[PDB]
């Protein structure tokens, strides 16, 4: 898991693009969902 | 003795020398050819003082205007920022005040903001005069010193101005 990329500061989860890393915010860390 | 951690950013105009800044100091290293960031790079260094261990989770963004709405998922929840521009770039001065806004807008009321004027080393191509800078940085309460990353100047003292500032 590189320590450099579209890099999920709360899960350290490491998605492939800038969408996928707002996809997957949204979906598991805002505010329940949204 | 007692360890304390701090999330840190960095942020600033694409080339002006974030993540040469952040190596030197976690590294001890610099590149000339150092790669334009994609995203953003995690990183993690202490200091040490008044018996306190304080430990720097870091993330170094990248400045291109097309990563700017990233950059709030990486400040949220940041208790300290390097604000960093180049002193040879007037223009990337006027960016730093503009990110400098956005924290004051929209981080954590609490956040202790750093500004690096970077590349000091090229002083003889200086843009931004020092004092301006300073009278920006003490009109805001922002911790500022011109640092160069190539050389190490005040590499090491601006992370430790930091921890100085934080709530320990
Ligand atoms: N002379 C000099 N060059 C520097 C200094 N700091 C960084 N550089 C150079 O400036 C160029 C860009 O530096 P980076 O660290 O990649 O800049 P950055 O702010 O991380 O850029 P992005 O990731 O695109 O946002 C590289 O060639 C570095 O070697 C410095 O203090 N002095
Ligand atoms: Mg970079
Ligand atoms: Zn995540």
């Amino acid at each position: 898991s590189s320590s450099e990329g579209f890099i999920c500061p709360q899960c350290m989860k490491s998605l492939g693009s800038a969408d996928e890393l707002f996809k997957h915010y949204e979906a598991v860390h805002d505010a329940g969902n949204d | 003795n007692k360890i304390c951690q701090f999330k840190l950013v960095l942020l600033g105009e694409s080339a002006v020398g974030k993540s040469s800044l952040v190596l030197r100091f976690v590294k001890g290293q610099f590149h000339e050819f150092q790669e334009s960031t994609i995203g953003a790079a995690f990183l993690t260094q202490t200091v040490c003082l008044d018996d306190t261990t304080v430990k720097f989770e870091i993330w170094d963004t990248a400045g291109l205007e097309r990563y700017h709405s990233l950059a709030p998922m990486y400040y949220r929840g940041a208790q300290a920022a390097i604000v960093v521009y180049d002193i040879t770039n007037e223009e990337s001065f006027a960016r730093a005040k503009n990110w400098v806004k956005e924290l004051q807008r929209q981080a954590s009321p609490n956040i202790v903001i750093a500004l690096s004027g970077n590349k000091a080393d090229l002083a003889n191509k200086r843009a931004v005069d020092f004092q301006e800078a300073q009278s920006y940085a003490d009109d805001n309460s922002l911790l500022f010193m011109e640092t160069s990353a190539k050389t190490s100047m005040n590499v090491n003292e601006i992370f430790m101005a930091i921890a100085k500032k934080l709530p320990k």
